[PDB]
């Protein structure tokens, strides 16, 4: 409060506001491109979805569905895929998601199920490497636009797990995107039971060339990989939107702080001028 | 005259209408005509061929699936490549992918964003006297 | 002895920026900030309890030579105090030796380097 240190504070907060404004612009742009990527990815997932509907409308045999489509009765071991933004400043999303991981790891741990975790992101990799839940699988350095090839490194293992019996289910905790301002966390089941309303499939019939069993066994891993990829893309879009909102709020707060510091600096400036003229007049008199 | 769609987990490759599809089905190569019976096949690493008014486009596919309705064909292929282009590398598709993409699309993005975060953190330490 | 102390304290003050916000820092920076906190907690001296030159030299040698890394921060001060009691009871000759040749150009004499690292290691086994 010496009319010069306040100037330094004003300059620092103005720099903060400028950096935050730039980050908000680029987060908005990257959120737009992530939304475009999700829209581009939609047709593949949709097509394979009605393919799931039609095929599951058939091959209903439990022994036939013993491959992945089977529902483990014991559910002794479960796995959670958590996709967490890699860099912070995201706002409350990183935490909101790592909390639902807890509500789940507990409600499940409470079922006596041994909950394990495959994490997409460094933010998640840590919350759990610290908590002690070393991620059974960690995919870090995730770009705004990754390729399905990436989630494969972890999804292959989670799936090889629901096949090795090592697991009896796979849920993914990812950050949904409801409104450009809202980004509720959400959980989805990764077990490929499918079987929607017979109305959805319309019972389209095909002559499966390699065989119904072979087609199902080769298509279920691809379906769960596509689900993981869609969840990761939605998580990236929600991350960018949350960062944009957080930087907008931070820029507004920085502008308010700049206004308050400007008022304080002007008060200090007037006080300094008054003191200077008072002492000069005293010395003259 | 059948509504062919080479879709991929990343993007849609083609959505046009095609005369013939020389699909590499796992059991054996299968040709498809505008009124083919309903079908669902698994592909193997090969070179799918699209016959369009007498023009053969050899889209290499390292794997994927195929659903053939009587009216439309969908190829849920894992990866679709066009070695026929050859210049695709020199072309921005790969040439820009090398510089216009990753180099600035990602590396420059990461550098700039990290630098912004660093300047923010340093100045927020510097403002820790308010 | 105090050159390393000053350098590490300044460097910890430099990394305080990353300490306040960043949680993804590598293990090197984590151990670096941990050493900075060790050194800061070493200086939390009480009132009316001055430490002679030999005692401060011994404590700073113990801290700067990684003998204090395993001790958690909240106990370090207690550690230091206990350490001094050790040197006041178990081995006064090491304190006398440290004080006697504190003016030599190269303080970490092999004679001084031994019977002090030995004393530190002996104290480590006795306490925790």
């Amino acid at each position: 409060p010496s009319s010069r240190e306040i100037k330094r504070r004003i300059r620092s907060v103005k720099n903060v506001a400028q950096i935050t404004r730039a980050m908000e612009m680029v987060s908005a742009s990257k959120m737009r491109r992530a939304q475009r990527n999700v829209l581009a990815t939609r047709p593949y997932a949709d097509r394979m979805r009605e393919v799931m509907a039609n095929l599951t409308a058939r091959v209903v045999g439990a022994a036939r569905r013993g491959t992945l489509l089977e529902k483990r009765e014991t559910v002794k071991s479960v796995a959670l895929l958590v996709v967490t933004p890699d860099r912070g400043l995201c706002g409350s999303l990183v935490a909101n998601v790592l909390r639902r991981a807890g509500r789940f790891i507990t409600e499940q741990r409470a079922m006596g199920r041994t909950v394990d975790v495959y994490t997409f992101g460094r933010k998640g990799r840590d919350f759990f490497l610290r908590t002690g839940f070393a991620p059974a699988g960690e995919a870090t350095r995730l770009g705004d636009a990754p390729k399905l090839e990436a989630i494969l490194g972890v999804a292959i293992s989670a799936i090889n797990g629901f096949q090795s019996g090592k697991y009896d289910e796979l849920y993914i905790i990812y950050s949904e995107f409801i409104n450009t301002l809202v980004q509720r966390p959400a959980i989805k089941q990764l077990l490929p039971v499918e079987s929607p309303d017979i109305s959805t499939t319309t019972n389209v019939d095909y002559t499966y060339e390699p065989g119904e069993e072979e087609v199902l066994n080769s298509i279920l891993p691809r379906y769960v990989e596509t689900q993981i990829y869609q969840a990761v893309l939605e998580s990236i879009a929600s991350e960018h939107s949350a960062r944009m909102v957080a930087m907008r709020n931070a820029t507004n707060n920085a502008k308010d702080l700049v206004r308050d510091l400007t008022l304080s600096f002007n008060k200090a400036r007037q006080a300094a001028i008054t003191k200077e003229v008072s002492e000069i007049a005293s010395g003259a008199a | 005259p059948i509504h062919l769609e080479i879709v991929t987990a990343e993007r849609v490759i083609l959505s046009d209408d095609v005369d013939m599809i020389s699909a590499p089905t796992k059991d054996g190569r299968v040709g498809i005509l505008p009124r083919h019976a309903p079908l669902m096949t698994i592909l193997e690493p090969g070179e799918l061929d699209i016959i369009k008014n007498g023009e053969r486009t050899p889209f290499a596919v390292s794997g994927g699936f195929m659903e053939v309705l009587p009216h439309r064909v969908t190829i849920l292929a894992d990866t679709v490549e066009r070695a026929d282009e050859i210049d695709e590398a020199r072309a921005e598709q790969a040439r820009a992918e090398a510089e216009a993409r990753r180099r600035e699309a990602q590396s420059e993005r990461d550098m700039a964003l990290a630098e912004a975060k660093l300047r923010k953190e340093m100045v927020r330490l510097r403002v820790a006297q308010l | 002895v105090a050159g390393k102390l000053k350098g590490e304290l300044a460097q910890f003050r430099d990394l305080a920026a990353f300490a306040q916000f960043a949680s993804d820092l590598d293990a090197t920076t984590k151990a670096q900030i941990e050493r900075g906190q060790r050194l800061q907690e070493l200086l939390k001296q009480p009132q009316y309890q001055p430490l002679p030159v030999e005692d401060q030299v011994a404590v700073l040698y113990a801290a700067t030579n990684n003998y204090l890394d395993d001790v958690p921060v909240p106990l370090i001060t207690k550690w230091r105090d206990d350490f001094l009691a050790f040197l006041r009871t178990a081995h006064p000759e090491v304190r006398k030796l440290i004080y006697d040749n504190r003016l030599d150009r190269k303080f970490p004499t092999p004679e001084v380097k031994e019977a002090l690292e030995a004393a530190i290691k002996e104290f480590k086994a006795t306490s925790n």
